[PDB]
């Protein structure tokens, strides 16, 4: 599995959203937390996910605090509900890929099968298009280990619901 | 912006202030919020524009009145028996939500400074 | 005069995405929101309890977990999936609402039916038990009624349904 493409359901998008929202994100400020779904097959479905206490210094970026036991605790939760639905990576609210995300991800590699996924979900929606961003992390050992180097890969994404979705979808905006 | 508030100032320890916020382009609901130095935005009342269904916070109830006129597309806050405690500055709010989580509302004023005097009393 | 039970954008996205997935099983799971007058019931939010075939250590550990995320409302109720079986409460669900009930009076019971939801018809009510005991000292029947559900999203929600397609 060399991923190539990202599937997301609407109900990740309106969670992330509610979660901004309900933490009163101040400007400046970004909430974070775990996509679920399937990342075995070349597209990663994204099909859940839940929020996660974590705290940065504005400050300094080589200091943030994510709660590993958090983590584990929801997550034993959710395979409880949904043995199918897989820790896939993680997502913020952007708007941008900020400087402690590399090292970020890092830590998700524990909780993952796969090379985690970060997800930004644009809770701003200022962009008008499509309001997610995908990245996987990838490195290249170059001129033979003198250096590697490691950046972010974006990759392609749609929304794409389930039968139960496009029918509350279409409830709702009718 | 499209909420305006006005009214609200400086009152001593018992007195009373009306508080009026003006919609400028027409949500179902209306409601007043308020958030003091160092603390958590609370809510204070809500409103529904047609009908006028009416709720209060406890700390609230019996002392503040809100009201709406469609009309002149006004809402108020008539301030009764004011305390220290509700010194804040005050918020309208509109969205289509009826209730007290101030993050289902859909658009917020600029807000009006409210002072309740610790020393000086009506 | 009629009380409204008002459901929240992703509380029905979770509802119908949790009763797809029991099927053929029922689910349950709680709801969450709050109560305002006398007319009004919001559900902000919902989450799935395991099959247990309402469990109350499964129960704690959710509610302080989503405190923690700004996830502050109370339990308002529960809901469950009738799988192709329509809406109604059983005997046990009742004596379930019951429960909640002691609680909350307003406590309210909603059901879902997954297999007959379907595009422009979602399949789902939400009960109360009728008040008996009204002559009952402190010191041809029916057990239940329903109440009138909506559907609420703010404008950011809708903005943001608009990108399905």
């Amino acid at each position: 599995l060399q991923h190539e493409k990202v599937t997301i359901a609407p109900l990740v998008l309106l969670s992330a959203l509610d979660h901004y929202e309900r933490t009163q994100t101040k400007e400046n400020k970004r909430c974070v937390g775990v996509i679920l779904g399937d990342a075995n097959s070349s597209t990663i479905r994204v099909t859940n996910s839940f929020a996660l206490p974590f705290e940065e210094d504005e400050k300094n970026s080589d200091v943030w605090f994510l709660d590993h036991n958090y983590i584990e605790n929801m997550n034993e939760m959710c395979k409880k509900i949904n043995a199918k639905e897989k820790l896939i990576g993680w997502y913020h609210s952007g708007p941008k890929l900020r400087a402690s995300d590399l090292k970020i991800n890092e830590l998700f590699k524990k909780y993952t099968q796969n090379n985690p996924l970060l997800l930004i979900v644009d809770v701003k929606q200022q962009g008008v298009g499509l309001p997610t961003d995908a990245y996987v992390a990838i490195e290249q050992v170059k001129d033979d280990g003198t250096s590697t180097e490691k950046t972010f890969l974006h990759l392609p994404c749609t929304i794409e619901a389930e039968e139960a979705e496009e029918i509350g979808v279409e409830h709702l905006l009718r | 912006v499209q909420l305006q508030e006005s009214g609200g100032g400086l009152v001593p320890a018992g007195g009373s202030l009306r508080l009026s916020c003006v919609d400028s382009g027409r949500s179902t609901v209306m409601a007043w919020f308020r958030q003091a130095p160092g603390k958590e935005r609370e809510f204070v009342a809500t409103i529904r524009w047609s009908g006028g269904n009416t709720y209060y916070a406890d700390s609230v109830k019996g002392r503040f009145t809100i009201s709406r006129d469609n009309a002149r597309n006004t809402v108020y806050l008539q301030m009764n028996s004011l305390k220290p405690e509700d010194t804040a500055v005050y918020y309208c709010a509109g969205g289509t939500y009826y209730g007290t989580l101030s993050y289902k509302y859909d658009f917020w004023g600029r807000g009006t400074q409210v002072t309740v005097s610790s020393h000086h009393h009506h | 005069t009629k009380e409204t039970v008002y459901i929240s954008s992703i509380a029905l996205l979770k509802m119908l995405k949790h009763g797809r997935a029991g099927v053929p099983m029922e689910v349950m799971g709680l709801m969450l929101g709050e109560f305002v007058d006398d007319y009004t019931v919001n559900v902000v939010d919902v989450f799935a309890m395991p099959q247990s075939g309402v469990d109350d250590v499964f129960q704690a550990k959710m509610m302080d977990m989503l405190k923690q995320t700004g996830r502050d409302q109370m339990v308002v109720g529960w809901y469950h999936s009738h799988p192709g079986f329509g809406c109604w409460l059983s005997s046990v669900d009742v004596n379930t609402q019951k429960s909640f009930e002691q609680l909350n009076s307003r406590a309210v019971a909603v059901v879902v039916d997954p297999i007959q939801s379907v595009k422009g018809k979602v399949v789902i009510d939400a009960f109360r038990l009728i008040d008996t005991g009204a002559l009952i000292n402190n010191l041809l029947n029916r057990h239940y009624y329903s109440l009138n559900i909506d559907y609420h999203k703010t404008a950011k929600e809708t903005k943001m349904l608009m990108n399905l397609h």
